[PDB]
């Protein structure tokens, strides 16, 4: 229900970020993407994020296609999915607790269970002692996993994320994608992408590989 | 989610206060500027209103010096006293004795051509010589409406400079700390949600500036009272410039608050439209 | 020798950064231009009324009635004799025979004289009035003592008023320009720390903002000059009306070249100093050691 | 001659940045320090930058110590280091080529050679025709490559880096680290730091490890 068809984005500047793509994804499936440096992956998932337009073809998400969408409907779809970025974005001068809690206020729930849930999210990342601190204080991997937790909370119906543990301990990433699988245990579809091929050979996998805008450098290979 | 609607306002305000109380020197430095700017226009309104209280010096002179007949007759002058009261463009013809004449001040200034009324007045019981100098009317009418163009220009110029300064400062302040406007937006949230805190601290800046201007203006007028009371008693009168009425001061402050609020809309709209998916 | 080389590049991008985002830069230039306009605008009309300085005095003028019969040549010499005395803007002779006719048209008679002083204090001028009543052939010195003291009071409120307005407006201008420059400097910190962690001296990291402030000052000054000229010409519609009605030759000349030059150079200097002060705060802020 | 005696970092927030360490790096050496997530590696390297106060202990830079040093003296020292930072720092709204040329501009070197130098840097980093562009245009790996290029220019006598290949594919990681090896062949030193040691383990080096703010969880393994 995440089908793609003949899509490709060319910049007005002249560059062709995406040449041509067409495929489908089923509900509740784990996904992986790899490729070289110049491959368009962050752009690829940004298409789903829709800060831009397809520039070619069409993509359909459930009932409504992503292209030609009212701006008023944009929050009503962007508030259902948690994400994380290579250049993580965090609210400076606001501590970790509210930084994580943001989506809860976005939907709007009483504070007590909100603090309960943020506490619950804290242990799954092992940042118990960092409960009240400015993001500028944290060490490099710490804010990355903080953003990860930001995506974790509110049990999003779907997860996208970006390359996690890009600067993390190899051992410490183990429990991380373990938690990712635990999330996948429910009706949650994950679209993680990375370069560490070593650990993408363990569980169920799909290895969608992009090469210079070319959709098929690889296939299912499940 | 009406209960949450209340909570958004509550959390937004308290956060702003912490943000406002934090970084205090910069916030005060900003607030002082538009406070002192807001002082000028309403201060001039107060000044002109105060001189409006002393509204007898405009007419003051230019009383028709209708010479009563050389033969002394106070009764006839007293009899003709009341007729002038009936007619417009005048106030009252007060009868005077030899140590005769009767005079009346106008209300407007008119110009040359309204002395036909003076010639018409020189047809009454006591008419020895109608006396109403013209050239004074000319000079006075030249001075006025010249003052009116002058005040018009100052008013419009100063209103424009105030509007520009407040709008520009709010715009630049909103342009800074941009990261929030997107970091909240992509993960979700609505226009009002992101908009509210920016409304709040702008309202606080406006309130603080409106308060500061009150004290500045009151102190300035008290400083200047020294010469005005001196000349007031000196001329043989009692007219000293008075203090700030609270009724006007509250209207002063609320204007600043609403001005900050509308500036918040204007500044936020540019960025919100800019970051459109397009 | 590279000192010259660094300056040239700092201009090119500054102009480039100027035209990038032109509407906002124009908006900022306009605000401080219109603010700069006002104090100098009030200053020029003071120069105008100074040029028309005669009417300031001679309105509450001091006149004297001499002895019953004073010789015409006596007064003709007395105007000059009092001319060496300070408080005579004018000293014009009016003989007895002229005074008779003058009173005849106004309505033996004392010869009158015309004396306009400079100073305005009632006490010194009334002492000089008693002296004018102690002249060799004067008889009485007509001075409405209420006129002279009223005149004395007239200066005081006016001078206090203008002093207060000037002292208010100059600091208002200082505050607005400094605050706006500080706000731009507070924007865009990231490059500051980027170069600082790379290295480079203070002047290298400083110059572009100084050029930016200078160009803002120049633009604001030019715009203020133009607006002031336009406003003076627009107001000029009514000044000639009184000149014709009373009969005179006063007209509000506008924007002499030297003063416009001074206005612009002051504006650019203010931009320079505001930029320097604003950058000093961040540079102090980012000092660990 | 790099040499650390007993020195540690205490943070004013009460947290302990670093307990105590004592090192000595000979001239021309190479280091591959690594550790777990919470290890103060980035803080450790920032200490050499002198952008942080030594706090508990004292530290030396060959002939002059890192302390009681003129702030005006700092830019001269920073001139001799082409460091790169994990959160790559790039001048937005300023072209890529000038972004690279900045250090040489600081040195006041003649313009005509600047273009040839920056072109020469491009092939080593494997980026063609991507100059004269804006940093916001590029992709994440491209930006990291840009930071590397900024680091490599002007032949720095000292080389510091932090988590290179933070998002690169292993192929590109190989060639760039080979370039670092060439720099080491030249009269330079390298103190790269990364969590991924599998790649570096193939090549002879000097792995140093720290944990829990302590000097060493593990010792030298030359
Ligand atoms: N706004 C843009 N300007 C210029 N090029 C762009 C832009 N958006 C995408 N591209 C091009 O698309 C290519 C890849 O897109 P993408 O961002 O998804 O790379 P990636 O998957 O994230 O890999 P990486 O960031 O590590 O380099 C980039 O190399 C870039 O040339
Ligand atoms: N300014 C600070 N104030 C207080 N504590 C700090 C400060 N900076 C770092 N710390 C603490 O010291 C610890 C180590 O800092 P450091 O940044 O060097 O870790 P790191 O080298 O970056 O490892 P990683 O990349 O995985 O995050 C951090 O986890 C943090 O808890
Ligand atoms: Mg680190």
């Amino acid at each position: 229900m995440i089908r793609f068809e003949q899509v490709g984005k060319r910049y007005p500047n002249g560059h062709v970020g995406l040449h041509e793509v067409s495929f489908r994804v089923h509900r509740g499936e784990i996904l992986f993407v790899t490729g070289h440096s110049g491959a368009g992956k962050s752009t690829l998932l940004r298409l789903i994020l829709a800060m831009e337009r397809p520039t070619s073809g069409k993509l359909l998400l459930g009932g409504q296609d992503l292209g030609r969408i009212t701006t008023a409907q944009i929050p009503f779809l962007r508030r259902q999915i948690g994400v994380v970025f290579q250049n993580h974005q965090l609210l400076t001068d606001r501590t970790v607790a509210d930084n994580i809690a943001l989506p809860l206020q976005i939907l709007g729930m009483p504070k007590p269970e909100i603090a309960k849930r943020v506490a619950s999210a804290l242990e799954r990342v092992n940042l118990k002692e960092k409960g009240e601190a400015l993001p500028s204080d944290l060490s490099t991997g710490q804010q990355q996993r903080v953003g990860i937790a930001r995506a974790i909370v509110h049990q999003p119906a779907l997860l996208l994320a970006d390359q996690p543990t890009g600067n993390l301990d190899p051992r410490l990433a183990s429990e991380i994608m373990g938690v990712f699988e635990d999330i996948n245990r429910l009706g949650t579809t994950v679209l993680i992408a990375s370069h560490d091929l070593a650990l993408i050979a363990r569980m169920r996998h799909r290895m969608l590989t992009l090469q210079r805008g070319r959709i098929i450098a690889d296939r299912e290979d499940e | 989610s009406f209960s949450a609607y209340l909570e958004s306002h509550r959390a937004s305000l308290v956060d702003s206060l912490r943000r406002l109380f934090g970084h205090p020197f910069g916030s005060f430095f900003t607030c002082l500027v538009m406070g002192i700017t807001l002082s000028l226009p309403m201060g001039l309104s107060l000044l002109l209103n105060n001189v409006e209280r002393l509204g007898g010096s405009w007419q003051r002179a230019a009383q028709i010096s209708l010479f009563l007949d050389l033969k002394t007759s106070e009764n006839q002058g007293q009899d003709l006293r009341e007729q002038i009261e009936r007619l417009p463009d005048v106030i009252e013809a007060q009868l005077i004795s030899r140590e005769p004449v009767i005079s009346v001040t106008p209300k407007q200034i008119d110009r040359a051509g309204l002395e036909a009324l003076r010639q018409q007045l020189a047809e009454l019981p006591h008419v020895q010589q109608a006396q109403l100098d013209l050239v004074w009317v000319e000079r006075l009418s030249a001075i006025l409406k010249l003052g009116e163009r002058f005040v018009f220009g100052l008013t419009i110029l100063l209103v424009l400079t105030l509007l520009l300064v407040v709008g520009n400062t709010i715009r630049l302040h909103i342009e800074n700390r941009r990261n929030e406007i997107e970091v909240i937006k992509l993960v979700g949230g609505t226009d009002g949600y992101v908009r509210r805190p920016f409304l709040y601290m702008g309202a606080l800046y406006g309130l603080g500036a409106g308060i500061l201007s009150w004290a500045l203006l009151a102190y300035s007028l008290n400083w200047l009272n020294g010469s005005v009371v001196n000349l007031s008693g000196l001329y043989g009168s009692d007219f000293g410039l008075q203090g700030v009425p609270l009724d006007d001061g509250l209207s002063l402050t609320v204007g600043a608050v609403l001005l900050g609020w509308v500036g918040a809309w204007l500044a936020v709209a540019r960025h919100l439209r800019e970051l459109a998916p397009r």
